[PDB]
């Protein structure tokens, strides 16, 4: 239930927010998989709100399940789900199941809404299917956060069997599909009573795709919890993982400058962070990527947000995904539009990057470069820790991987590696092409003890070496 | 029995308790949810007032100043309440800025609340005042922008003789919503309090 | 910055914080070396006082007021001193019973001490009354016997103006001797604070 | 060092306040000896200051070590030594080291005393010999309680090799006569560092005493650390016993009513206790016992004072020491005194009390019969637990004994020993006296499942058994 489901030899996800579907199955066969790329968690597949203006927030309040959205119909992403999945490209799908809508009627695949006599024929879904009025007053009462509306969006009752039947082959239907997984959408305003029996008709994965018979669907959840509410994300632990909502937070605060990196030594659950087989962690997330000021690294701010998700990336706690995020200038503002649609990214040329108001993160040097030396290290506990006792951290993954950084101070040390000797090509900068390092071509003597030198005023504070970056 | 006051111009973290996503910043400001959404934050001062006498019966009358600054970033639920939370059944005064009420929440039952529009005071300085007579047992809440002069007011009488109260820790508990009430944050920069017994 | 005060008729263990043999009987008065000898105990209110500000340099001119009885059941190294214990390197008024001074020890090192007995006091209530101006640089204490009216007062010129010390927290510490200066005991009834900023 | 050194089969010592030296004798082959103890704690045996209305106190000014006290001179001290250690009964000097007197010279041995001058002869002792003038001001610097004088007593240096020579000599001399350990006076008032060149200068045990070769003196010191000040118990553990003080305030506290019996079961270390072995137990003690109200159980509030050394007796924790005080009216009044003597203590007819002053705690029913109940359960950890999760307590030490007890809440349960199926002779009320029973003639079936009736109205709350009274 918690279990990653990767193809092999990969590891950890991205979320391409928004994209659409036959877009996505190009960059899964053409960028995701080249690169040891987990999977992707695939924003709302299912008919939601045609919200004015047509924010990222409509893609939330669910009109109905019938597969057409904003990043196409079945066809497109039946398609998706087969090249995609091919490619070892896993899909995990955002399953918004608690509610429906809060305002009325406009279905994104023509399916209307009637939000005041809480009907949703596309269905069908009325009153009797719904939790009693009452709405989100105190994050302190238990059942007022889960069983009354969050935001005056109609809360659906997962109690019934009417309802729990719907949303079961909604989930299996996408499981019949293809995907793996689901980022289950606001599970602290759900009865996990419930949540579970839920998360048991989903049948076994799809024998045909490529999944290892009889594995069940990775499970993971949405639940804030930074201390002080009645709710706990441990309440959801038992039946699947969990979204380290501290792991930004703390972590961020650290490469922001509020915190020496030289605290991260015990990097861990002593952090009110679950056993690491429990959780996916990220940096920024979709939603928490516009509050702004403080704590939260956005791509906004580059470089300690680098150093940050190659620390989580380096480091082995739970389970990664990585942001492909769109450039924003409000709050609310849709990704690319035109008299209704969204606008394709193409990367161009190529440095590999994107236009046309797509920001890609997983295709920069340093992110992507990273997740290849997470792929690489698997199976290996921290070792090798480092530090100037304050903002100069380094260590390695065994005999497989090694990394370092600094917020202040020139670390030009002498260090270990604890690899075998040689030279490596370092990723975050450069990478091996050719048979020769495009950017640091480090020597590493007959025993670990290397030279490291990494500047302040260098582009990034983090330097990442590999024995699959041995030349 | 212990009457307490106390006047901040500028926060400051030492004599504060933090919970959730609460900090204060280098401008000597108390912040709540400038990092989060769909949780709730807090913050009370270190000491532990004192609302109910054991040895008597008697009640302190509290009243109570405090300015703060509301945005949302966007051109209870989702706010910023000032609650009387007893020593680790909750008196609450709360600015939801989502359901657009100003009420005395008292154990999820609000006892009195009157509508407020947020646009009113979204982006400025508010000046708050919470008051409660032990002798009449009126409890009472204003809002006002100086920036204007619009006030939102509000009035009740609340009965606090119950055993079960003596001890509370006045503070703060900013609330945070989902999806487009997501980006509401919560600056308070000036606080005052004062308990009393006769 | 943050100015704070309390009154406190009848102590209760909740506000406070007790180090060493410190507690507080069902009478409401706090009690220090009660069950002990050659020994230091200490009570704190909760909050960490404010006595220095760094936004500005400006320092708290506090005041404060509190009886207590000290005993000796016989008919600082022993006795009963207020003192301002940084947070977690102190000024400290001693009401040494046996040295028999009443001293303003700033770091082990008396900035001004008068003589007092302590039978002119044994047994009975005892009004103390410290109090620092911060424009002045004035410190002064005030011991009296209201049964009688004895008054062993003491005054000196202290500077607080030095960056470390800006929060404190305010409290008593009832040290104990030995041998046949183990039986003193140290019994508060009353405590009122009060710190101060312009 | 920090070994008790009792002879075998034999268990915990007992303070003879005050008592003379031939009345010690008799006590020690009398009544110690035949009841299974431990040995004494001997008052002050060196001279002392002759202080006016001669109170316990002034047996704290050492004038010099001429061994001839209040308890008697040498030649009953040696005798003492003789007796006493034949019979088993471990003696246990109070070593006063640290100061001299602060007042003027009267010595009880006609030796004088210059406090002013810094003057005693019969040493000799002078000016150089002591730390610098000055007094205890801050319990919160460590070096001023430690090198000033504790109550204007004039400060010895420690440091010094005539004053660490002298102190040798005098304990040696002791270790010489016979005993066995030393309750260092004050160890808080001097620096660690040459208390343990002090207590490394004595000889291991004279060997002509029946002490196992080469076996070195049982060293437990005073040191009052109930928190918050500068100076720990700690830093006087590397090298000999502590009293701990904490044990008889909060165990104190417990039975006076001021805390839940059913705490008590992780009563040990996890209370700010030092480990097991390396502390020496006691409820009131002769200086604190004079304190009151409140915390501290002394004879003076008998019952749960019974019941609170029973805890400690029965229960495995450090070393005990009962205290046989004498009836006391005033804080500072002299034990038996006429126009210069102290009066003997005869027990008599026999109820096997004491008369004229004296209240011989230990040889109270209630307290020597849980000693021997101690010596009878020895090498047993804690085991069978038992509470009414309020007032009343119970538990066993192995198939070798049991106890329990009560405030509040007539125990009539029915309950376990774990011990051989038979019948026992409680101690505390009774004990086998001529093949029956003197008290209460209980039955334990087959399995330990016993039935208890200790009611509320009883003399005692509490309940010993063990197969040293087994019929
Ligand atoms: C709040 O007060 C704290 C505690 O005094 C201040 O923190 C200190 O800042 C001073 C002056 O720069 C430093 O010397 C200390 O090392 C700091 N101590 C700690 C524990 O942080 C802080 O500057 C104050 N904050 C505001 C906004 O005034
Ligand atoms: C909160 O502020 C209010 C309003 O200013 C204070 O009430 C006034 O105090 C001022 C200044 O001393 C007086 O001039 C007025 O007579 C008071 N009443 C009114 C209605 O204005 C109040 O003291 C403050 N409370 C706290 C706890 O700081
Ligand atoms: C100090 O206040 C405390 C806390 O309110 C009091 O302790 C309570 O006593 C009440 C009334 O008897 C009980 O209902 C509670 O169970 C107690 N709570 C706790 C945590 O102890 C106490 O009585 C007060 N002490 C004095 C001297 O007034
Ligand atoms: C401590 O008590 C003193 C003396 O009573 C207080 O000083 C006086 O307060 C009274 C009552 O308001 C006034 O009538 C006097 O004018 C004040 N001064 C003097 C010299 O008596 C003082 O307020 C108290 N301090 C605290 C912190 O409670
Ligand atoms: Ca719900
Ligand atoms: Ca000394
Ligand atoms: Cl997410
Ligand atoms: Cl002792």
């Amino acid at each position: 239930q918690k279990d990653a489901n990767f193809a092999s030899g990969r590891n950890s996800i991205v979320h391409l927010f928004e994209w659409k579907w036959n877009d996505i199955a190009d960059e899964c066969e053409r960028f995701l998989q080249p690169q040891g790329f987990g999977g992707v968690q695939i924003s709302p597949p299912n008919e939601y709100l045609v919200a004015d203006g047509r924010p990222w927030w409509e893609r939330y309040q669910p009109v109905s399940y019938i597969i057409n959205t904003r990043s196409g119909n079945e066809s497109a992403f039946t398609d998706m789900t087969r090249r995609c999945n091919d490619a070892g490209v896993r899909i995990y799908v955002d399953a918004v199941i608690n509610h429906m809508t809060g305002m009325n009627g406009v279905g994104t695949s023509g399916s209307s809404a009637d939000h005041d006599g809480m009907n949703y024929p596309a269905v069908p879904y009325g009153s009797g299917d719904f939790h009693s009025p009452c709405e989100v007053n105190n994050y302190q009462d238990a059942d007022n956060v889960r069983n009354c509306e969050l935001v005056g969006l109609r809360d659906l009752n997962a109690g019934s069997d009417y309802v729990r039947g719907v949303l079961i082959d909604y989930m299996n239907h996408m499981i019949d599909l293809g995907v793996a997984g689901f980022r289950v959408d606001a599970a602290k305003h759900m009865s996990p009573g419930d949540l579970s029996v839920i998360f048991d008709g989903l049948k076994n994965l799809n024998t045909d795709y490529g999944f290892a018979d009889g594995a069940r669907p990775f499970i993971y959840q949405e639940v804030i919890d930074l201390g002080g509410e009645a709710i706990s994300k441990n309440e959801y632990t038992g039946f699947g993982c969990v979204l380290e909502f501290q792991f930004g937070v703390s972590l961020g605060n650290a490469f922001q400058g509020g915190n020496q990196l030289k605290n991260l030594a015990n990097w861990g659950p002593e952090w009110g962070l679950l056993e690491g087989l429990d959780a996916v962690v990220f940096v920024d997330n979709h939603d928490n990527q516009r509050t702004g000021g403080s704590q939260i690294l956005t791509y906004k701010n580059p470089k300690p947000y680098k150093m940050a998700i190659a620390f989580m990336l380096a480091h082995p706690y739970g389970t990664t995904r990585i942001m492909s995020s769109f450039d924003f200038t409000d709050n609310d503002q849709g990704p690319p539009q035109d008299g209704s649609g969204n606008l394709i990214s193409p990367g161009i040329n190529d440095d590999n990057t994107c236009s046309n108001g797509y920001v890609c993160e997983h295709r920069w040097r340093q992110v992507y470069g990273m997740v290849g030396f997470r792929n690489a290290v698997e199976g290996t506990q921290v070792e090798n820790w480092w530090s100037n006792d304050d903002n100069q951290i380094a260590f390695s993954r065994g005999s497989q991987g090694f990394v370092a950084f600094t917020n202040g101070g020139d670390l030009n040390q002498n260090l270990n590696t604890g690899l075998p000797a040689g030279t490596y090509c370092d990723v975050i900068s450069g990478e091996l092409s050719g048979g020769s390092c495009t950017g640091k071509s480090v020597t590493v003597g007959d025993n670990g003890s290397a030279d490291i030198s990494l500047g302040s005023a260098e582009d990034d504070g983090v330097l990442a070496i590999h024995v699959n970056a041995k030349l | 029995a212990t009457e307490t006051s106390f006047i901040i111009d500028a926060f400051n973290k030492t004599n504060l308790i933090l919970q959730g996503d609460a900090t204060v910043s280098s401008n000597g400001n108390l912040q709540l949810s400038y990092n989060s959404y769909d949780s709730m934050s807090r913050a009370f001062y270190s000491a532990p007032i004192q609302i109910r006498d054991s040895t008597t019966g008697n009640v302190a009358s509290f009243d109570t100043n405090f300015t703060m600054n509301i945005r949302t970033h966007r051109q209870s639920a989702v706010g910023l309440d000032f609650v009387l939370v007893p020593v680790q059944d909750t008196v609450t005064v709360e600015f939801d800025t989502f359901l657009s009420r100003i009420s005395i929440d008292v154990n999820n039952n609000d006892i009195k609340s009157v509508p407020w529009d947020v646009h009113d005071y979204d982006g400025q300085n508010a000046e708050v005042r919470i008051t409660y007579n032990s002798s009449t047992k009126v409890f009472s809440v204003s809002l006002s922008n100086p920036s204007t002069g619009k006030s939102n007011n509000v009035s009740t009488t609340v009965e606090l003789e119950k055993e079960v109260y003596d001890w509370v820790s006045v503070g703060f508990s900013a609330t945070s919503g989902a999806y487009q009430w997501s980006y509401e944050t919560h600056d308070v920069l000036s606080w005052s309090f004062s308990s009393k017994f006769i």
